[PDB]
């Protein structure tokens, strides 16, 4: 009864809305929580500053967009619509960081 | 206390002398102060290494010019040098 | 209290929308169920080595805090300078 | 008596004053001569208003009158000829161009 | 060497080549074109191809970010 | 008969030893005129630096080192050749 | 009185005589401490001591007494760790490293 | 006869007796450690310079490049690098 929208039709309307959009993404709490995990181990209990703490999840967005825009070429380079990892390794290679 | 420099006027007058309307927000701002910093050394990069290059121990205006041309891509080196030219010109005119 | 700190599985902070949600800005249409892992690696693997000389700003500097205007500094070395902080 | 100023002198907005403090501290050389800093001063200024141009025209274009860093993302990006000096640079809250590939596009 | 002469009398005229210099631009060259074409086998296996087409070197080029 | 651009003196076997040394295996016949154009473009930065270092001396002749200096600003540096 | 190196001072074999002179006129800094070129000297000789041991058993396997630089890409290729120093060094007359796809190699 | 030439010829020579011997060293691959070594000279110092300039020390010192070369050097190298100079470093103090 319902009405459905068919598969991918939804999808497009986030590609649209997203890109107009410029805030960030990921959600706040965790990010500031997983930084802090990760840097525990270069040094015990550092302080981070509150305004340091989301410009590494700016860098962080913008360095990741950037890895599935490529990643997304090649894909239509293969004649495939969906990614699977096998694509970021060459991206990932070809740029020259994984190699 | 604690003064601290930046270009925030600079950036707002010439902005007056191509639109003399529109607003702009802080962080834009900010934005040109770090920018109108990044393009600074990456010229003056360039700049110093030429003059150890020819062995020469003063930096000036010619050196600057051919920098020009090695950053800056495209027309903007012939739009900018001719401003450059015409700007000295006119401070030699006055000097 | 003044000891212990979060130090498990916050790699998984970054939910699966999350990830979805960043991906659609980046325009794919499609996407498996098998990716997630792969940048939750790739994302890290990126990090700690903006953090690990990052970190080495401050000890120099002999302060506890990390301060923006080291982050920054360490992006710039990796080539990815970014605009809106200092400068 | 009556000093006047360097930027002036060559009618820049720029400070000519602050920039010549800069290369003697910057130990970029270390002889500065004296018509580099104003030639220096004189593109950035042609740089900053060919930018601000841009953005503060196409915000308008979006019936805003307020430059905010949106704004200042589309202007770069849409300019090839600035995207090579900041194809390196991404800007904080810049938001990505609108973009998508045609064969995203539905079949029909 | 005729080729070096050729192109470089457009940006500028009467310019004696210095014989060490020439070498130079070829291994220069050499390498940057052997660079760019191993990569372009990646691109063209991963299409589950074999031989190398040139809408892969554009696609290449793109990546690295050179092709913009 | 060896008058005309001085591009097609890049003959296709020289092409086709560059693949080898690549491992390339099997080349379409389509990929010898954009490498041409492609390299083309690669010199067209590279001397364009070349010449201006050289003029910029007031030098009227390319030394070795002009070249390797402007090899290093496209961050592809050169060793074997000075500095 | 009598001189002696410095060079041996501190057991070396770099010119940190040499050497301190550059940064001197390097204009990196304005003044220099007199223990970091004494540091910098004896990095340079552990690390062109790590590249040459690894040339000269290339060496070995071709035969050759005479070291060569197809010896020297080859063995600053081979250890994944120092191609990551010199990941965008071209080195003249190098030669690719010998490797060859698999799908590129017949069936059997 | 004028203008002597500086390079590190002599100094790439005597290092390689010690680990090799026997071996010999053409002429033209000399060229590459005279250029080599001198690529990455430059790389350290001016790392070392932003470093002072970032914290306004109007001098660079064993410290900065301590930490420069522990930018730089990927992982392994750099703790045998960093060993290397502080006892070189302690050699050179305990004869100063």
């Amino acid at each position: 009864k319902p009405h459905r929208y068919r598969p991918g039709t939804v999808a497009l309307r986030e590609i649209r809305r997203y890109q107009k959009s410029t805030e960030l993404l990921i959600r706040k709490l965790p990010f500031q929580r997983l930084v802090r995990e990760i840097a525990q181990d270069f040094k015990t209990d550092l302080r981070f500053q509150s305004s340091a703490v989301m410009a590494l999840q700016e860098a962080s967005e913008a360095y990741l967009v950037a890895l599935f825009e490529d990643t997304n070429l090649c894909a239509i380079h293969a004649k495939r619509v969906t990614i699977m990892p096998k694509d970021i390794q060459l991206a990932r290679r070809i740029r020259g960081e994984r190699a | 206390k604690t003064r601290k420099e930046s270009y925030a006027i600079y950036v707002y007058k010439v902005l007056k002398q191509v639109h003399p309307d529109t607003g702009i927000s802080s962080k834009a701002m900010s934005i040109m102060n770090s920018f109108v910093n990044d393009v600074f050394e990456r010229i003056a990069g360039e700049a110093s290494r030429l003059a150890h290059y020819n062995k020469r121990s003063t930096i000036t205006s010619r050196e600057i010019q051919t920098a020009v041309r090695l950053l800056l891509p495209g027309e903007l080196a012939k739009h900018a040098v001719s401003e450059g030219t015409k700007a000295v010109t006119k401070y030699t005119s006055a000097k | 209290k003044r000891h212990r700190k979060v130090l498990r599985d916050n790699i998984q902070g970054i939910t699966k929308p999350a990830i979805r949600r960043l991906a659609r800005r980046g325009g794919v249409k499609r996407i498996s169920g098998l990716i997630y892992e792969e940048t939750r690696g790739v994302l890290k693997v990126f990090l700690e080595n903006v953090i690990r000389d990052a970190v080495t700003y401050t000890e120099h500097a002999k302060r506890k805090t990390v301060t923006a205007m080291d982050v920054v500094y360490a992006l710039k070395r990796q080539g990815r300078t970014l605009y809106g902080f200092g400068g | 008596a009556k000093a006047k100023t360097r930027s002036s002198r060559a009618g820049l907005q720029f400070p000519v004053g602050r920039v010549h403090r800069l290369l003697r501290k910057g130990n970029y050389a270390e002889r500065v001569g004296a018509g580099a800093p104003v030639y220096l001063a004189a593109v950035l200024e042609y740089l900053t208003a060919e930018i601000l141009e841009l953005a503060g025209n196409a915000a308008r274009d979006n019936k805003k009158t307020r430059i905010i860093p949106r704004h200042l993302q589309l202007a770069v990006r849409n300019d090839e000829e600035l995207n090579k000096l900041l194809g390196r640079v991404t800007i904080a809250q810049g938001g990505v161009l609108p973009n998508i590939q045609s064969v995203l596009l539905p079949k029909c």
